[PDB]
């Protein structure tokens, strides 16, 4: 009976971690697409900047807009790096725990432990774990909102100035 | 002889499940991924039986 | 030890403006950055700069 | 915050109106702002 | 093996959770049953002595 129960709780952990990693993957790929689009808009901007050498306010305004664009993309891929490290460590955990699952009463290379029967410092609890994951994910989502708004914004400003001239 | 068979099938199963682990991670990639790298060269590379 | 005057108005080089292989003028003399070290790499990429 | 950065651009919307107004007749009196610089 | 191998999670990937709890309980019961069994063996061999 005891052996079977251990089996069960192992599969429980497997499944839950898998679900969370899939969530992570989805959000990261969405952010990747958005960063691509923002960089394209940066290109369009600098094109217009160099074109207008051929009134003066627009030059300063467009330089400053490029500045805020730089700050935005900055924030975006900072968040991207955070999410990526989280993802890699989650997978690192999952593969090892599955390896631990695979074992049976006859697999080889089975031995004794020496001293593990205690609780080590630098350990955490379930709700803290969940809050860590949740915080990182929601930060990424806020950044996505950032990117969408600024895309719309840049399109508005460019069309406005173009029609003005 | 029983013990002999046990050891043989055991090592077979171990290497094989490791192989499945590998190919799981092999599939577990998707366009615009993280592990991407500008390695070069290893296209005309093989030593297989 | 002091702050370095980027432009006329009195701005400071706020480190958000430093990548590899860029130049900069400081009280006249102008310099060119070459490369960096482990901890700088990690911290700057954690901030996100390519 | 992000809301406040969007708000920074909201001041920039007032400023875009301000530079467009600065691109009006001379009789219309308007000042410079912090946006121009070196 | 299981409790030893589940000790190499880098950074915050350790949960001290219900699986750990019950695995510890399983260790407890193993030791306790082994003690009872050895005691019973002792009684058995002593009374066999008596039979002889």
């Amino acid at each position: 009976k005891s052996q079977s129960d251990v089996n069960k709780k192992l599969e429980q952990r497997l499944e839950e971690v898998r679900f969370w990693k899939k969530e992570l993957d989805d959000k990261l790929e969405q952010l990747v697409n958005q960063t691509d689009d923002l960089l394209t808009y940066k290109t369009r901007l600098e094109r217009s900047l160099e074109s207008y050498k051929e009134i003066h306010g627009v030059m300063n305004l467009l330089i400053r807009t490029l500045e805020e664009s730089t700050e935005q993309i900055r924030l975006n891929r900072s968040a991207k790096y955070n999410l990526e490290k989280d993802l890699r460590d989650k997978f690192t955990a999952i593969t090892i725990d599955d390896v631990c699952f695979s074992l049976n009463n006859n697999s080889p290379n089975i031995n004794f432990s020496e001293k593990v029967v205690r609780i080590e410092p630098n350990s955490v609890s379930l709700e803290d774990w969940l809050d860590f994951s949740n915080a990182n994910v929601e930060k990424a989502d806020k950044q996505l909102n950032n990117s969408t708004a600024l895309k719309t914004l840049v399109d508005q400003i460019l069309s406005q100035t173009a029609n003005d001239l | 002889s029983d013990r002999s068979a046990q050891h043989e099938l055991e090592k077979d199963l171990s290497d094989k499940q490791a192989a499945l682990r590998i190919d799981d991670k092999c599939q577990h990639l998707r366009n615009t991924s993280e592990g991407v790298s500008y390695f070069r060269g290893v296209e005309r590379v093989d030593a297989t039986v | 030890r002091q702050r370095f005057t980027k432009n006329d108005m009195g701005d400071h080089y706020h480190w958000k403006d430093l990548n590899r292989g860029i130049n900069l003028t400081v009280y006249g003399k102008t310099f060119r950055i070459v490369d960096c070290d482990r901890f700088t790499q990690d911290f700057l990429e954690s901030q996100g700069i390519e | 915050s992000y809301g406040n950065t969007t708000f920074k651009y909201f001041q920039d919307l007032r400023n875009t109106g301000l530079e467009k107004s600065y691109a009006l007749l001379s009789g219309g009196c308007f000042p410079t702002i912090f946006s121009p610089n070196s | 093996t299981r409790l030893e191998t589940r000790t190499h999670r880098p950074n915050v990937e350790l949960c001290r959770d219900i699986a750990q709890y019950r695995l510890i309980k399983e260790i407890q019961e193993i030791n306790h049953n082994v003690a009872r069994l050895k005691e019973t063996l002792a009684q058995a061999q002593t009374q066999l002595k008596a039979l002889y």
